């Protein structure tokens, strides 16, 4: 009876209703996944199609915060760009006072202290964005971290948010991940990406893919469709 | 008793009781973890564990062991989101005392300065009480080791051996009879009794890689923990 | 100089069971006199006075600002004011401005509220407390104050010899030296009664 | 104004002159520049008084909020870093020229406080106007402190060295014994300087002075 | 006053004088100019002692809270960047005599000189001190490339002795500091 | 946060101040004081709700609190709630002496404190002061003056007062006692004794439970006479003989 | 209205009584017993600390936290908000000590703290202190024992008691303790009234007796507690 009003108050069951509503708020958004190979980290984003809707290559949830770091985000898009600028401004403070690459561990920790703080106050509101953080460096290596709206900082080799299909991360164990060079990895993930998330719910869709690792020498950028072209090349013939 | 909107904010009750604060009792239950503290003559040993629902879990990132100072470490319970925001505050005042004072830190009264910030969290108008539970060890000159477990009500608490949490109530029941009587405590004696006190609760007794045993003993005063090597040897030493 | 602007000399001499304090009545700018009826030493509490030597502003400013904090301490606690409590009360007031401090030579000589035992002290313009076991002298010329009194003051001096010693001391200094003059007021207080006498000085 | 001291095995002995001069005429003939930092820590004053007095009172007030945090007994490393911390925050607008010493669990330690905030750890330090005379005795005659007593004489030898050499430090010798268990403060220790006797009786008898106005105010 | 820093393959070697003189009078006969920031990161200080201590205490607090939170090796180059940013903003107030020389796990032994201007630059050797004006020709000749930690203690002793004996400000007892993977090594030499 | 606000400051629909009406219910209870006109002096008396005899009574003046050596104020209400206003007005009375050097008159002294209690009622939603205290003193213009404070921020100043609960039988008697001033300072205090003896709950006129402080106008000291309770008992028995003499008529 | 910065939550009941402040007295009543006695030379305090489990050692946490070397004190009821005003009183007692140069009396600690404690209750958004403080010490040669309350009202009692059944222990301290007695006799009846609501086990760690000497406050170790009370009273 109103225990979900103030974000600064607990609940009769001893948890935060504001976070419980924030966890499923990210689930209604389209799927954005991530995975890390040995020398690199892979990102992906699904783009839903209802009517048209608009130009392809628009408002992609894939963003680039820093040289070696990138953003695979889900949920409300405007709240993601705000966290994109905060992570960009935080990356600007590190490159200024220090001048080298910001470690992914503490970069996620800075955002972990932010996302957690907004959930504590009833004035502001929690975040409806659950994103993926991953990076690779020559002196660090490939790490991937999963951040949740509750403010828990941690990471696995892979995680999945967005829509509830979750079958696109199943075939990854059926293929070589840490053994592969991250090159063929791009086209190996996209097979079931097309199969599952059936066309009954959404007639058409579109896929974005991004990668950062050794082949780019630590740089992060979205893999072009024309180069190396084998991304969507092998994806169409792997549906069976 | 409750009257008006008092259910929707953090304040007292018509009977003088509390609701929000007492809903933080089960705030640890969602994490479902356990931490028990045992202290010896020259040594102090902490026992903890972690849950691995998926093989993608990384041992380093999901590690629940937190190190405040080289000489003095710590551990938390409950939801790990609220704990991390208290980690830097435990590091903050630490470095403040290392800088200004220049010695082994308030091994006794440090829980007062931490609980003060923890009380500010509770004393704020609208803010999350941060129900994470702080647990510290200690090292002093010719005082032997110290063990301290703080709760997020804003008070300082610590003793020889203390266990508080979900299932920690049955763990202290064995420690009361195990310590006295009359007995002494050696290095391996405190490590062996870390499992037996939990053996009165659950102790599924599986591969030690999931459980983490914190240990501090005075030879080199610096706190530290081994990896997987002799912890299993201390697990097979207690069982003959 | 700054202290030589308005001039003035505050001489406080402790007796046996009593204490005496004296200050000149001359008020003027540089060498030009204004009025001889100006009052420098002001009553503070009961059977306690304070000498002031310096800019007449800081004489009136401190004494009024001291009267402010004077009562506020006595109204909270009905007990008395003590010469020690009022001593640092001026020191905290003079320390309010570190690099801007007021220019004065405060001399606080008053009896102990508990017993007849007298007490004397003198503070620097920056708030530095200082105490002596014989006398405290503050004024323009320090040669006549320290030279005379060291050969005059004695360990045991009754109110009869205490007032007459500082009397001729001010007579010989004013009739010879220049700066001070135009009358000198003397406050000699004891446990039984308060005595105030005004010494005769040259009018030129 | 001269302050000096040396450190022995189990403690420290500090000393300072009692003469405080303002201008060409001595202002305060008997003055104690040793100030209370804490039970086991004492510091010697110099330079500007009211500046260092309010300083050491605010320091000790902060140290009353500092050492008492964990209780135990006050270390100097607590007060040490605060000096270089705080005094540098003002960039040396105030001044100190102080001798800091105390007996901790780690043993006795001495320091020299400078107005800019720089503090150095030395077994012997000399500050003030007579720092040249107090250093000549500490510098050349220094020894590894051995048993207690001989170092208590080394301070009195250096303190008296600055009194008889530098004309700025007159009046009385001061000595303060600071050790772990035992704490002794002896003032005045010795009075080498004396004043000549009066050439006669200069007392002025009554009857030779006229009073313009008299007032009698009886009390209770 | 006079400070010296030399880097070999497996670390760096530092040295400094002891006697420090304010004006004609000697302020302190024995003074350690090395600053124990961290075990792997040291520096040599000169000029104003009060300005060098607090800035070293500030970075110790800044990096200390940062490095302990890192649970990572004490990177030397990032620590020297804290001196680079502070000495640059305060260059119109503070005087910077700090030269950061320390061994790093990833980058090996490195020396970073930070003059009064606040800039940071890496060189094979570092020079400093008021008495270094006479040894400028001696340091540009006797110095060799690819030095060994053994002869580094000899070469730094040759550079300090000529500066301490000639110049009046520098002097006292010679103290050297050796930094390598084996840890901090200090010694006292004279004559 | 609009529902959590109880609209303390904002009025009641009935035209009354909602917070002040419940405030003055505490003034009708708790503190009990009195005042009357007297020549060449003024008297004050109060009865303690702490009157239980287990106290030390080492506070000397308690309900009688003396703000200045020349001025006292009888307080009715919560002690520490009033103690915030005491030192405040004490400093307001002291800052007046600072820029003036002349005793603060009673007129502007009351209007200064009533506005402090009013500021919390008009804005901020803060808890208003439930303390109603009296005022005594003397000035070179209007002479003897009596005043009262109200929680709403108004000065309740008159030449008589009824505070806060009992004294009832004496209240209407004070209107028959309305003859203005007299002294013989012991005669006006004798009238105050029949008030304390007759109208007390346990009666008996307990001496340890009440304290009488009188201000005597004197040039220029203005001596305030604080009775030591040694001369109160003889003052109590003074009018008890007169009260026994008053009943000899009928 | 206005900001939301925590305006006062304390309102007046139809009878004029305080709402949340009187509820803080329930925490004092639902707290732990604490007693003190002002007699003759000095003041004696007797508190009660009992471990809820056998794993608790009383040698670390101390109930008595003296404000000054000559000033002791104890408390009743509720810790978290208690240490806030304690350390606040440590900073506040310095202005009187620095400016007036004097070992500030307990009466001035009462006037300053209870004024801020009353201002703390007037400020809303925060729960009032549920701690009833017993302030004691020695000043001007005559000691004092003063009792405060969550509302800020300060009283003075020869022998006072707080906590569970404080009205029953107050009558015992009214009868068994009267006039004034020596500190040794004051410790006696202070433990006897503490043994009233105490359990059937009394050891050195179960009760701790503080005493304020004319020479200034001295906190007695558990040694002297087991020596005088064994054999309690």
């Amino acid at each position: 009876t109103g225990y979900d009003l103030s974000a600064s108050t607990f609940s009769p069951d001893g948890r935060v209703f504001q976070v419980e509503y924030a966890m499923k708020a990210v689930e209604n958004s389209s799927t954005a996944i991530g995975i890390r190979c040995k020398d690199g980290v892979v990102f992906g984003v699904e783009k839903l199609v209802l009517s048209k809707l608009y130009e392809e290559g628009s408002n992609k949830r894939l963003f680039n915060v820093d040289r070696h770091v990138g953003m695979a985000v889900a949920g409300l898009l405007a709240d993601a760009r705000s966290l994109a600028d905060i992570a960009r401004e935080e990356a600007s403070n590190f490159r200024s006072n220090f001048g080298y690459n910001i470690p992914l561990k503490h970069l996620a920790d800075r955002v972990a202290m932010y996302v957690h703080a907004y959930t504590l106050y009833s004035a502001v509101r929690p975040f409806g964005c659950s994103f993926m953080l991953g990076s690779y460096s020559v002196n660090d290596g490939a790490q991937l971290y999963m951040i949740d709206p509750s403010g828990v900082s941690y990471g696995y080799w892979g995680c999945a948010i967005g829509k509830a299909r979750q079958a696109a991360k199943t075939e990854i164990e059926k293929l070589q991940m840490k053994e592969m060079t991250c090159r063929d990895i791009v086209k190996e993930v996209a097979k079931i990406i097309y199969i599952v998330h059936d066309e009954v719910k959404d007639k058409a869709f579109e896929l974005e893919l991004s990668w950062v690792g050794e082949l780019t020498n630590g740089r992060h950028e979205i893999v072009p469709k024309d180069i190396r072209e084998e991304a969507e090349k092998y994806a169409k013939e792997s549906l069976k | 008793s409750s009257a008006g909107f008092d259910r929707h904010i953090t304040i007292f009750s018509p009977e003088g009781r509390l609701y929000q604060v007492e809903y933080a009792f089960k705030a640890i239950n969602q994490g479902g973890l356990t931490s028990v503290a045992v202290r010896g003559k020259d040594c102090a040993v902490i026992v903890t564990q972690k849950k691995v629902p998926d093989k993608l879990l990384d041992s380093s990132t999901v590690t629940h062991l937190f190190k405040i100072t080289e000489n003095i470490g710590c551990v938390m319970t409950g939801m790990t989101a609220d704990s991390r925001s208290q980690v830097q505050r435990a590091r903050y005042e630490a470095a403040n005392w290392k800088y200004k004072y220049g010695y082994e830190i308030p091994v006794d009264m440090l829980c007062k300065r931490i609980a003060d910030i923890s009380q500010v969290y509770t004393q704020n108008a609208e803010m999350r009480p941060l129900g994470c539970c702080m647990i510290l060890i200690g090292i002093d000159e010719e005082q032997g080791p110290q063990v301290y477990k703080c709760d997020p009500a804003g008070y300082y608490c610590g003793f020889k051996a203390t266990a508080a949490g979900v299932k920690q109530t049955e763990s202290t029941s064995f420690l009361e009879k195990k310590v006295k009587k009359k007995f002494d405590w050696t290095f391996e004696q405190t490590v062996e009794t870390a499992i037996t006190c939990l053996s009165t609760v659950l102790s599924i007794d599986f591969k030690p890689s999931e459980i983490e045993v914190g240990v501090v003993t005075v030879e080199n005063p610096k706190f530290r923990i081994l990896t997987e090597a002799e912890i299993d040897a201390h697990l097979v030493a207690l069982a003959e | 100089s700054i202290m030589s602007y308005n001039g003035g000399a505050v001489m406080a001499m402790k007796g046996k069971n009593c204490v005496a304090i004296a200050a000149d009545r001359r008020f003027g700018i540089q060498a030009q006199m204004v009025t001889t009826d100006f009052q420098k030493i002001f009553p503070m509490g009961d059977r306690l006075y304070i000498g002031l030597a310096g800019l007449a502003t800081d004489v009136q400013t401190v004494a009024q600002r001291l009267k402010f904090r004077l009562n506020l301490y006595e109204l909270k606690e009905g007990r008395q004011i003590k010469p020690y409590t009022l001593m640092s009360m001026v020191a905290n007031l003079l320390y309010e401005k570190r690099f801007g401090p007021y220019y004065t030579e405060p001399v606080i000589a008053g009896l102990d509220p508990k017993t007849f035992k007298p007490f004397i002290c003198s503070l620097d313009l920056i708030g530095c407390p200082m105490v002596t076991d014989d006398f405290v002298v503050s004024g323009t010329c320090a040669e006549q104050m320290y030279g005379m009194c060291e050969s005059l003051w004695e360990p045991n001096m009754d109110p009869d010899h205490l007032f007459e010693t500082i009397s001729q001391a001010m007579l010989n200094a004013v009739d010879r030296d220049a700066v001070s003059g135009m009358g000198v007021i003397v406050h000699i207080i004891e446990k039984d009664k308060i005595t105030t006498r005004t010494l005769k000085a040259r009018m030129d | 104004t001269t302050i000096a001291g040396v450190v022995y095995k189990d403690g420290i002995v500090l000393g300072a002159d009692t003469r405080a001069t303002e201008g060409m005429v001595v202002a305060d003939k008997n003055c104690s520049k040793i100030h209370f930092i804490s039970p086991n820590i004492y510091c010697c004053g110099a330079g500007t008084a009211a500046d260092t007095d309010m300083t050491t009172q605010l320091i000790s007030s902060n140290l009353e909020l500092h050492s008492l945090s964990t209780g135990r007994l006050p270390r100097v490393v607590t007060a040490n870093r605060m000096l270089k911390q705080m005094l540098f925050r003002y960039q040396g607008y105030i001044g100190a020229a102080l001798v800091l010493g105390g007996v901790d669990v780690t043993g006795p330690h001495l320091y020299s406080i400078y107005p800019h905030g720089s503090t150095d750890k030395l077994p012997y330090v000399t500050m003030g106007s007579g720092s040249l005379a107090a250093m000549a005795v500490f510098e050349d005659k220094f020894r590894p402190d051995m048993e207690e007593e001989e170092a208590k004489n080394l301070v009195s030898e250096a303190i008296a060295a600055g009194i008889f050499n530098d004309l700025g430090s007159g009046s009385n010798i001061d000595l303060c014994v600071i050790s772990k268990n035992k704490l002794d403060f002896l003032r005045p220790y010795t009075v080498p300087n004396k004043k000549g006797t009066r050439l006669g009786r200069y007392r002025c008898e009554k009857g030779t002075t006229a009073v313009l106005t008299e007032k009698i105010t009886p009390l209770e | 006053t006079t400070i010296m820093a030399v880097q070999f393959d497996g670390g760096v070697v530092l040295g400094a004088d002891s006697r420090t003189t304010t004006g004609s009078y000697i302020a302190n006969r024995v003074t350690d100019k090395l600053t124990p920031i961290h075990d792997r990161i040291f520096c040599c200080r000169s000029g104003s002692a009060a300005d060098t201590q607090a800035v070293a205490d500030a970075v110790t607090y800044q990096l200390g809270f940062h490095s302990i939170e890192l649970n990572e090796p004490p990177l030397v180059h990032t620590a020297a960047s804290l001196f680079k940013e502070m000495c640059y903003r305060y260059r119109e107030d503070l005087m910077a005599g700090i030269i950061i020389a320390g061994w790093d796990p990833q980058e090996g032994g490195q020396v970073y000189s930070v003059p009064m201007g606040g800039m940071m630059v890496r060189q094979s050797f570092a020079i400093g001190g008021s008495g270094s004006s006479y040894i400028y020709g001696y340091v540009d000749a006797t110095y060799r490339e690819g030095m060994t930690k053994e002869e580094c203690l000899q070469f730094t002793a040759n550079a300090l002795a000529l500066a301490m004996e000639r110049d009046g400000s520098s002097g006292g007892v010679i103290r050297l500091a050796a930094i390598a993977e084996s840890g901090v090594e200090r010694q006292v030499l004279l004559g | 946060s609009r529902r959590y606000d109880s609209r303390t400051t904002i009025f009641s629909p009935e035209g009354r101040l909602y917070q002040v009406e419940y405030a003055m219910e505490a003034i009708g209870h708790a503190g009990t004081c009195l005042g009357i006109l007297a020549n060449d002096g003024v008297l004050l008396a109060a009865e303690r709700r702490n009157i239980h005899k287990l106290l030390d009574e080492v506070f000397f003046s308690e309900k009688i609190y003396k703000l200045n050596e020349d001025m006292a104020c009888s307080v009715a209400g919560i002690t520490s709630d009033a103690n915030v206003l005491t030192n405040e007005l004490r400093l307001i009375a002291q800052r007046y002496l600072l820029q003036y050097q002349e005793p603060i008159p009673c007129e502007q002294l009351v209007t200064a404190l009533c506005d402090i209690k009013q500021a919390y009622t008009q804005f901020g939603g803060k808890r208003p002061f439930g303390v109603s205290l009296l005022y005594i003193g003397w000035d070179k213009h209007y002479g003897f003056q009596l005043y009262q404070s109200d929680p709403s921020g108004n000065y309740g100043g008159w030449k008589a007062t009824c505070i806060g609960n009992n004294s009832a039988a004496a209240v209407s008697m004070l209107k028959q006692d309305y003859k203005e001033g007299e002294m013989t300072l012991k005669s006006a205090l004798a009238l105050a004794i029949k008030v304390l003896n007759k109208t007390m709950d346990v009666s008996k006129l307990s001496a340890e439970k009440v304290e009488i402080a009188t201000l005597t106008r004197e040039n220029g000291k203005t001596v305030i006479r604080v009775l030591k309770q040694k001369e109160v008992e003889q003052l109590i028995k003074k009018h008890e003989e007169e009260e026994a003499k008053a009943e000899r008529e009928k | 209205a206005e900001r939301g910065y925590s305006f006062s939550l304390t309102t007046f009941s139809p009878s004029g009584k305080l709402v949340q402040i009187e509820y803080a007295l329930a925490a004092v009543a639902g707290g732990a017993p604490s007693v003190g006695i002002k007699a003759a030379n000095g003041v004696v305090l007797a508190t009660e600390k009992k471990q809820k489990s056998i794993l608790y050692d009383e040698r670390s946490v101390h109930k008595v936290e003296p404000i000054t070397k000559h000033i002791g004190l104890v408390y009743s009821g509720m810790g978290p908000d208690y240490r806030v005003l304690v350390h606040r009183a440590r900073k506040l007692a310095q202005q009187y000590y620095l400016v007036y140069q004097e070992p500030i009396p307990t009466a001035q600690l009462v006037q300053r703290v209870a004024s801020v404690m009353q201002e703390y209750t007037q400020s809303g958004g925060v729960r009032p202190f549920g701690v009833s403080l017993l302030i004691c010490g020695w000043n001007e040669g005559r000691p004092y024992l003063f009792q405060s309350d969550p509302s800020g009202a300060y009283f003075a009692w020869k022998a006072t008691a707080m906590g569970k059944n404080y009205v029953n222990g107050k009558t015992f301290l009214e009868k068994r303790y009267n006039e004034d007695l020596e500190l040794e006799d004051a410790i006696h009846t202070a433990i006897l009234t503490l043994k009233e609501s105490f359990e059937g086990q009394m050891t050195e760690d179960n009760i701790e007796v503080g005493i304020c000497n004319e020479a200034g406050f001295r906190r007695l170790t558990p040694t002297e507690v087991k020596d005088y009370l064994a054999a309690i009273a």
